[PDB]
């Protein structure tokens, strides 16, 4: 009569990729405002080193001396 | 205080008499915001949603001379493209509701703060 | 992880500076404003990228949630592909048999 | 069959009908499993129903 | 908050040292050295705080900031990509959908009584 | 062998092959970009 192991079909509401869940966070305002860098550097000119170096140094990461460098530095 | 004279020629001019927008004037660019004031603003600019016709000038010349000079050049950009935005609305279509002659002469006013004649040649070149 | 930055910035900063001022009387003045200059440009860049850094930093957890987005999607993605590689094996390999 | 594997057809054996019977069994549960791979692909709930249609096949 | 009030304290005073000792410094210049030393230590105590806030930040941010990369536009890819394969796993769920549809009609077309009994069990 | 019981299980086999395939190809290839 009834059918064999029929099992327990899942919940209707549970998480699937179909949805939206940046709506779901309310993060898409900041997506509208969003929709820079070279763009603010492309759209200007589009209309009309030591960085570098101080890259991996920053990815790592007395008076009376300064006083006549000061004064002999003028020059 | 710039930015409220900004936004006396930004909410109550460009949008129409929209008052949704102009008490979110500051707050569509809510991450481009003082998150801090925004609420702040919100609250003053609820009460100025609908569009107020501020007549009298000297107030801003007369708290012109308090402030830095800077300003006056601001204010005067400030309403160059701003109603550049509103006549070519006003060509293209939607802008059937114009900032008015009361406003026009409104802006009559300001340019002679400091004769800022060169910066006010071309945009009148412009307009004309 | 911004604080260890920051402190390892600021000793960096400080040994350059303690290492300047040592070094400061043995080079000549005229070329020692010239090292001032640079060391002070040095100092402005990491100052202004530790800026940049902290204005990252309200913004971290949008990236944080767009990267568990990112995870849940290719979650479900890899079952799919997982799915129809069990369909593809249990159709070639188990039936043959 | 009946050692090692699970059992859902009775002793009657219609034998061309348990033919057919597990053909639409198992049409019918890759619709539902396609239908599962939609909903939540993720679930717990897939290898139960991935060793029922081998169960079908068997 | 206040680390970055003190870290833009610490960069002005350090661009006003930087354009003072360029110049010719008529008056004490120890007190750009004692600005530096402040800025110093505002940025210390900026650490100490961050140290007690306990932020933590990964590295890519840092070489996009060496190209000069606002993070505004690093969240723009972020919420780009997280929009796009939501778009993608929603159209790959469509087409999931009406390829059952088919499945379903051709079931019914060609095989009426097995699927009218799978309507009827559900 | 080689009797109709035979070419039944490879068109049953194919089916869910030519299934995989045309999922297949319609996963790996299709309109880049329009808002072939």
């Amino acid at each position: 009569g009834p059918f064999y192991l029929m099992r327990e079909l899942p919940g209707s509401t549970e998480l699937t990729g179909s949805t939206n869940l940046i709506t779901h966070y309310n993060l898409e305002q900041a997506y509208n405002k969003f929709c820079v860098k070279e763009k603010l550097s492309n759209f200007l000119p589009d209309l009309p080193l030591r960085s570098l170096i101080e890259k991996p140094p920053i990815l790592s990461s007395g008076t009376m001396l300064a006083g006549f460098r000061l004064h002999t530095g003028p020059l | 205080a710039i930015k409220k004279i900004t936004k006396d020629i930004l909410k109550v001019l460009n949008r129409k008499g929209t008052a949704e927008t102009d008490q979110l004037a500051p707050i569509v660019p809510l991450n481009p915001g003082d998150l801090t004031f925004l609420g702040g603003e919100d609250g003053q600019k609820r009460r100025r949603n609908r569009p107020e016709a501020f007549p009298t000038a000297e107030d801003i010349f007369a708290k012109f001379q308090h402030l830095s000079h800077y300003d006056q050049h601001q204010v005067t950009a400030q309403v160059s493209r701003n109603v550049l935005e509103q006549i070519t609305s006003f060509a293209l279509g939607m802008s059937y509701h114009l900032p008015l002659v009361q406003h026009v002469q409104f802006i009559f006013d300001l340019m002679e703060y400091s004769l800022s004649i060169s910066g006010l040649i071309d945009f009148a070149i412009q307009l004309l | 992880r911004l604080s260890t930055l920051i402190e390892f910035l600021l000793h960096r900063a400080y040994s350059e500076l303690m290492v300047l001022t040592d070094l400061l009387p043995r080079k000549s003045d005229v070329e020692r404003k010239i090292e001032i200059v640079q060391f002070a440009s040095r100092t402005r860049q990491l100052f202004v990228r530790l800026l940049a850094l902290v204005k990252w930093a309200n913004n971290a957890g949008k990236v944080e949630k767009c990267a568990m987005i990112s995870s849940f999607l290719d979650q479900q993605a890899i079952l799919f592909v997982d799915t129809a590689d069990r369909l593809a094996s249990l159709a070639r390999d188990a039936l043959v048999h | 069959e009946s050692q090692g594997i699970e059992r859902l057809h009775p002793m009657q054996f219609d034998h061309k009908k348990e033919l057919r019977k597990l053909n639409m069994s198992i049409l019918i549960n890759f619709l539902d499993l396609l239908d599962i791979l939609i909903r939540s692909p993720g679930s717990i709930k897939r290898e139960e129903k991935l060793e029922d249609l081998k169960l079908l096949f068997v | 908050h206040l680390e970055e009030h003190l870290e833009k304290f610490v960069e002005n005073i350090r661009q006003l040292g930087i354009i003072v000792s360029d110049f010719q410094p008529s008056s004490q210049a120890g007190l750009n050295q004692k600005l530096n030393f402040i800025v110093t230590g505002l940025q210390d105590i900026d650490k100490c705080r961050q140290q007690l806030h306990d932020i933590t930040v990964p590295l890519e941010v840092f070489e996009y900031i060496d190209q000069g990369r606002n993070p505004q536009l690093y969240t723009k890819e972020c919420l780009e990509r997280a929009l796009a394969k939501n778009e993608q796993v929603k159209g790959k769920i469509d087409t999931m959908k009406k390829f059952k549809s088919l499945l379903i009609q051709e079931l019914s077309k060609v095989f009426p009584e097995d699927m009218a009994k799978y309507r009827s069990i559900r | 062998m080689a009797d109709r019981l035979t070419q039944l299980q490879d068109a049953v086999n194919s089916l869910a092959d030519q299934f995989c395939n045309a999922i297949g190809v319609l996963q790996q290839c299709g309109p880049p970009a329009s808002f072939a």
